[PDB]
């Protein structure tokens, strides 16, 4: 970045607009896309694009932890962390099957694709979108500590999904924005991480140096971060109902548990 | 098992909702090893932070290097907060081809470290004769149901939500906020509350120190 | 270590302090701390007078029911460091102890006060007892100034007023009302058990838990004619309910009579701490009941054999769905815990499982798996596995009754789809049979005959989803009736080696909630293809006969036909069009022939000693062989019910015999087994004892003859409860291939027929659909599949399809259980209920508009149970009841009255809806 291309940036934020249109409240439009395994999923805001894969495999518990099974976050470009198991978003110890010897290892390997920010917060959708589109293989464990478990003999399984944390990152300046540009963030003075679920708790907030922030200034960013966590939430609901809709075009036709 | 909030709202170590654990200081812990030093006792907290003052790596600056030990993930996490923090706090424009260590060393924990580091390396710098911009002073709030309680102990931090702040000095701004675990947004606002009233006495309590250790000659 | 800070804040917290409240700080919420120990506490004789009660910590633990008694302990203190280590002995009583404190009011009132964390109280082998003692001496200096005095009643200076329990009550006005206060044996080795089998003295079998207590079970063996006992904690050796299980006999000194008392996981040792990775308090509720169950075991006649489980053979271990102990959780805290659930299932055990989300699945149904249940330890330990949502939710009840009774309730595999027809609901019967477009694409059609003539029609309940089975009526030219049964022909639609078979095969039969139907088959067959529609034509199997003016079978036929109803009617409007003179045209006139004849049928039938359940209370507690889900309320029966029955009854029939003879081998069949007369036993002794009658068991004839001699002339409906009663004595009914029985073997017992199977009912039911295949060969009209001829299958088919109709019923019968539960507790009804159980601390009562049992239990049923009479012989329970004054008796058969109301249990934290008496 110049030290033109700066000063235009900064000036404008001082008016106060952003350079591509968009609000200081604002967060890029969002666009979730689900490839042909479950589990799959690609995000788009704006010149960002990640793609998250969701997987699967028996191991193993550890000696800490005999009930509950593990999953494991790894990202490779080409906060994210407490969110996901501090939600309770994926229940752990609906993942154990036989306490203490055997249980679902789950993983997301998260991949940037193209970065210009939201990083973070791509991130985080394409987890939770991962993770609520992904199906278990469906396994009999009968035999106490055997297990048997395939594949299209028997359909697949959800995760059961007790939250859908969302993180919006708010970037500052010496004057906050949200979901901020490659160019807006490398000229940004502070960082601050919401948080939050639908059911309106507070999942994490981050925040280590450097603008010092009020914490009305705190509050300020949590409002306007969940009005945007409803909308992201709603997408992605009705983007994985569209989704099932599409896969079980006759799905009417095929219930056994029929209503009186 | 226990009571971690009776409905005499006395708690397991008999304090109450809105009062400080025990807090104790010392400055020029170690006169030869180190330019600033402190030791701290933050309720059943140890902990000894050493500044090897600005020694000989921009021109422009100086270079902060915070290094705790205890006696993985967590360990680089607390660190690389703490650099983060102070170096908003400390001026590093007045102390320019230098570096400045802090190593910090964590003798005992039982809940709330992160706060409990941040005082002392607060003290190991006013020790240090390190300049900075205000005093942060380090606190945690935890969620019980309704009700905060002001400073928590390990038992408090595994049965509640948390949060930890940085205030800086007597004002209410945050060089810190770090809510750990879920609290309804309906609940944030004065849990902050209480925070910033413990931090400011964490300060008050730090600063009668300093004017002690001071009088000596 | 702990820290330890002191204070001054801490106030004596009686009503009469007046400088604690300037001690005193207010709250989180700024709200001062209300005092609350009386002013006036109960004045003893001196030297006491006016006394506030300070309780050692073992006189909690042994003496938490009296504590909680509304007439002795008014005003008491308890110290923190009591407080503590009764939480750590257990949480239970803990939590009581809090209720305690918490729910202070007019009546009672308790306190904790904190003497660990007083500058003024706090002490540094058992400190413990000074520590305690010190509470007292600054209690009685604090209060010296109101005239208020402290006593501590103990167990095991002085200048310290000082009593026993026992010495405490005694200083009490009403003084003199007193209610007054681990390892199993190692399985066998392989070697061992295998050696014991081989000499016959070790015994393989499935334990059955009796219905009412837990710990009590059986087991059914050749060499014995009634189920031989298995009792306690010990000989139950960890078993569950439903396991496959080796068994000892222990030797004589040691059999049992049926137990007289009933019991749970919830209220046995309930103060038990759950523990993973401990000496026990017996309460004294607890000790009183399993004496008076020795008392009853000492004298009782009629002992029966007793055995002991040393081996679990096959575990039968699933899913469960089960509850959290609100008792064992801290709902306050978000740390891990462990804590018990209580399944679901009354016959089993409580569960050790550990949670970090303890207190937020407090308020839900969960379901959870078991994982070990070794020698030391009381109870199995489980874990989580998911959260159906909150106890109301009646969604969530749903999945917990499919849950149970392992009805499959997830859509149709896709696999399906392909298997129904391309056309779906345009699918159309052909105009011309002979038509060549339709013969090639179904060539089997030559051999279907056309029977778009025949005036048919159907009856069935009103809102019937599927319409399974129809009829014809037409007078033949020489006198003769002809007569027609024509059924769904689900078999054209459904082939084997298909997704679609392998499903419904694997269902083995339709559900019914009360709002809900699982479907056995898709709803494209089964309420619009298959279902013989009015004024529709439909493919069908029929089973034409001739009956002559006696209802005797002239011949039998049996064709796949097409047919079109002329008529839907429901029974009622069956009923009404065959009372109605006024219209006398063919299909009428037949739906009169048919009743006519059919009355014929079942008496064919009773002269054989056929069982009557024209009672539709008494039909209940049976098969319904129309596969006809059960109605909530009962409805009343029409003579149509009986002419839709018999006319099935005899396709069934006809079909059984015809599918026999055609496949000695592997004929699809259902038998029913006459029962052991000692399933009557207790009947008889009941009927004998209260009601100068008896039952006869030479023959199923001898019985239903001595049923109507069973009038009571006092009530006329006893009659009808007597054979309410005598069905639960009957043997299940179950499926079965020809080949793994003998002739005199497939008696239908109590239908009273030599040979029979399910046929009518192919849409419901996967019987029906093997033998329409069957029937299909052995009327040449398209070879029999050979799955359907090897007997392995066959077997696996047998016991699949028994199994699922058994879990089907356990599943409807619980959905109707669970709604008049709500329906009395919503409209807060009072009903009409029978007794027919009485024991020692409850009784059950049958609530005959519902057909349900019930039990209301002891101290539900009385504000003193110790004062409770139970007499074994004379089936009588004693007892005062609640909101009265006056002892009443209670006895078996007994008409009473009911009604459902939300009680909360003192001892279980929780507040659930039970049954009680008016
Ligand atoms: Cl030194």
């Amino acid at each position: 970045i110049s030290a033109s291309e700066s000063k235009f940036i900064l000036e404008a934020l001082r008016q106060n607009y952003r350079l591509d249109g968009r609000s200081f409240d604002q967060f890029r439009d969002v666009e979730i896309t689900f490839g042909k395994e479950f589990g799959d999923v690609s995000v788009k805001m704006g010149n960002t694009k990640v793609h998250c894969r969701i997987s699967c495999q028996i191991a193993q518990p550890y000696e800490d932890r005999p009930f509950e099974g593990l999953f494991v976050i790894s990202t490779e470009i080409s906060i994210i962390e407490k969110s996901v198991r501090r939600s309770g978003a994926l229940d752990v110890e609906g993942l154990c099957i036989v306490a203490g010897s055997k249980c679902w290892a789950v993983r997301a390997d998260v991949h940037f694709l193209d970065c210009d920010g939201g990083f973070i917060d791509a991130s985080c959708i394409a987890v939770m979108a991962g993770l609520m589109h992904f199906k278990k293989p469906d396994i009999t464990v009968h035999g106490e500590q055997i297990i048997v478990h395939p594949v299209n003999e028997r359909e697949p399984v959800p995760l059961g999904i007790l939250h859908i944390p969302i993180c919006v990152t708010f970037s500052f300046f010496n004057i906050s924005i949200i979901d901020a540009t490659l160019k807006e963030e490398l000229l940004r003075d502070g960082v601050l991480t919401v948080t939050l679920n639908k059911n309106r708790e507070v999942v994490q907030v981050s925040k280590a140096g450097g603008l010092p922030m009020d914490a009305l200034t705190l509050m300020k960013c949590c409002h306007e971060a969940y009005s945007i966590i409803e909308k992201i939430t709603d997408q992605i609901l009705q983007l994985l109902k569209e989704d099932s809709e599409k896969r079980n075009k006759y799905a009417a036709m095929l219930t056994s548990e029929n209503a009186r | 098992r226990l009571e971690i909030y009776s409905p005499e709202g006395l708690r397991l170590d008999g304090r109450r909702w809105n009062e400080l654990r025990r807090f104790e200081s010392s400055i020029n812990t170690h006169p030869h090893a180190a330019d600033g030093s402190s030791y701290m006792e933050q309720g059943n907290n140890k902990i000894i932070t050493l500044v090897k003052g600005p020694k000989e790596m921009d021109t422009s600056k100086a270079l902060l290097n915070v290094s705790v030990n205890i006696n993985e993930r967590r360990v680089l996490e607390i660190q690389t907060s703490l650099v983060r923090m102070f170096e908003k706090n400390v001026m590093l424009n007045i102390y320019p081809r230098t570096v400045i260590d802090i190593e910090i060393h964590v003798l005992e924990q039982d809940g709330g470290i992160m706060g409990s580091l941040i005082n002392g390396i607060t003290l190991a710098l006013i020790d240090a004769g390190i300049s900075m911009f205000d005093y942060i002073s380090g606190i945690s709030v935890g969620l019980y149901d309704t009700t905060p309680l002001l400073d928590t102990n390990s038992l408090e931090e595994n049965a509640m939500s948390t949060v930890t702040l940085g205030v800086v000095g007597k004002s209410e701004k945050l060089s810190l906020l770090l809510v750990e675990d879920k609290i309804p947004l309906d609940r944030l606002e004065n849990v902050l509350a209480i925070g910033i009233a413990g931090a400011h006495r964490v300060r008050d309590l730090m600063d009668e120190e300093l004017r002690k250790h001071a009088q000596k000659r | 270590v702990r820290e330890h800070y002191l204070r001054s804040d801490i106030p004596c917290l009686s009503r009469s302090c007046t400088k604690c409240p300037q001690i005193v700080v207010p709250d989180a919420q700024n709200e001062l701390p209300k005092f609350i120990l009386s002013d006036s506490p109960l004045e003893l004789s001196a030297p006491i007078g006016k006394h506030y009660v300070v309780l050692d910590t073992n006189v909690v633990l042994q003496a938490i029911d009296l504590l909680e008694n509304p007439n002795c302990f008014f005003d008491v203190i308890v110290p923190q460091i009591v407080l503590d280590e009764v939480r750590n002995k257990s949480y239970p009583v803990y939590t009581r102890l809090r209720t305690l404190c918490r729910d202070s009011d007019d009546h009672k009132r308790f306190i904790v006060f904190h003497n660990e964390f007083s500058e003024h109280t706090f002490v540094e082998n058992d400190r413990n007892d000074r520590a305690i003692r010190k509470t007292c001496q600054w209690y009685s200096e604090h209060l010296k100034p109101y005239d208020i005095n402290v006593v501590l009643v103990t167990n095991d200076e002085s200048n310290i007023i000082t009593k026993s329990l026992v010495q405490y009550i005694e200083l009490l006005p009403n003084a003199d009302d007193i209610r007054d206060s681990f390892t199993f044996p190692e399985y066998y080795s392989t070697a061992r058990v295998m050696g014991g089998l081989k000499n016959g003295v070790l015994y393989q079998g499935n334990i059955q838990i009796s219905e009412y207590n837990f710990l009590e079970g059986s087991v059914s063996l050749p060499r014995f004619s009634k189920p031989v006992l298995i009792v306690g904690q010990k000989n139950l050796n960890r078993a569950f309910n439903g396991d496959q299980v080796i068994v000892e006999l222990l030797p004589q000194s040691e059999w049992k009579a049926p137990s007289s008392i009933v019991l749970d996981s919830e209220h046995f040792d309930v103060n038990d701490n759950p523990d993973i990775e401990n000496t026990t308090v017996i309460s004294d509720k607890q000790r009183r009941l399993l004496a008076k169950d020795a008392m009853i075991a000492q004298r009782s006649k009629k002992i029966q054999p007793t055995a002991k489980v040393v081996y679990i053979q096959r575990r039968s271990w699933r899913q469960y769905v089960g509850q959290l102990a609100p008792s064992s959780v801290d709902p306050q805290s978000s740390s891990t815990q462990n804590v018990f659930v209580i399944l679901m299932d009354k016959c089993l055990p409580k569960v050790r499982i550990r949670t970090r989300r303890a207190a937020e699945l407090l308020d839900k149904r969960i379901v959870i798996s078991i994982d070990s249940w070794p020698t030391t330890h009381k109870y199995p330990l489980g874990h989580f596995v998911r959260d159906l949502g909150t106890i109301e939710s009646a969604q969530a009840e749903t999945e917990a009754l499919l849950l149970e009774h392992d009805v499959e309730y997830r859509p149709f595999s896709k696999k399906v789809l392909e298997c129904l027809p391309a056309e779906g609901h345009d699918w159309k019967a052909p105009t011309k049979l002979d038509d060549p477009e339709a013969v090639s694409k179904d060539p089997l059609l030559t051999k279907r005959k056309d029977l778009r003539d025949k005036l048919i029609c159907s009856i069935d309940p009103p809102g019937c989803v599927d319409i399974n089975d129809a009829l014809h009526a037409k007078k033949l030219p020489n006198g003769n009736w002809e007569v027609g049964v024509h059924i769904a022909d689900v078999t054209h639609f459904v082939k084997p080696g298909t997704a679609l078979d392998a499903e419904g095969a694997a269902r083995g039969t339709s559900v019914y909630l009360v709002d809900k139907r699982i479907d056995m088959l898709p709803m494209l067959l089964g309420t619009d293809l298959c279902s013989l529609k009015p004024y529709v034509d439909r493919f069908a199997f029929s089973v034409i006969w001739e009956l002559d003016d006696s209802a005797n079978i002239v011949n039998v036929n049996f064709m796949k036909s097409v047919i079109r109803s002329r008529e839907a009617f429901s029974y009622e409007q069956a009923q009404l069009r065959i009372d109605d003179k006024t219209q006398n045209d063919e299909l009428t006139m037949g739906m009169r022939a048919l009743l006519k004849l059919s009355v014929k049928l079942k008496q064919k039938r009773l002269e054989a000693g056929a069982l009557n359940l024209a009672s539709p209370e008494v039909k209940v507690h049976m098969d319904s062989e129309t596969s006809d889900p059960n109605e909530v309320e009962i409805k009343k029966l029409l003579a149509t019910n009986s002419l839709v029955e018999e006319f099935m009854l005899l396709a069934n029939i006809s079909v059984a015999r015809k599918i026999y003879d055609a496949f000695p081998q592997t004929a699809m069949l259902r038998r029913h087994a006459a029962p052991p007369s000692t399933n009557f036993e207790i009947l008889n002794e009941m009927l004998n004892t209260r009601k100068n009658m008896s039952i006869s068991l030479e023959s199923s004839k001898a019985l239903a003859d001595s049923l109507d001699r069973c009038v009571d002339p006092e009530d006329p409906y006893f009659n009808t409860l007597v054979r309410i009663m005598s069905t639960r004595c009957m043997m299940a009914a179950q499926y079965f291939y020809s080949g793994a029985y003998s002739y005199p073997d497939f008696r239908h017992y109590g239908l009273a027929v030599d040979i029979y199977t399910h046929f009518t009912s192919p849409i419901r039911r996967y019987c029906d659909v093997v033998a329409h295949r069957q029937l299909a060969g052995a009327i040449g009209y398209e070879p029999l599949s050979l799955t359907h001829r090897d007997k392995n299958k066959m077997d696996m088919i047998c016991r699949n399809i028994n199994r699922k109709h058994r879990n089907a019923q356990f599943a409807g019968r619980a959905s109707i259980e669970y709604y008049v539960g709500q329906v009395m507790r919503n409209n807060e009804s009072t009903e009409t209920g029978y007794v027919i159980k009485v024991f020692n601390n409850g009784i059950v009562v049958l609530v005959p508009k519902f057909g349900v049992e019930g039990l209301i239990r002891l101290d539900n049923l009385t504000e003193d149970p110790n004062s409770a009479a139970f007499d074994e012989v004379e089936y009588k329970l004693t007892f005062v009841p609640t909101n009265s004054d006056k002892p009443r008796d209670v006895y078996v058969f007994d008409k009473v009255e009911v009604q459902v109301r939300s009680v909360m249990d003192p001892i279980t934290s929780k507040r659930k809806a039970e049954l009680l008496l008016k």
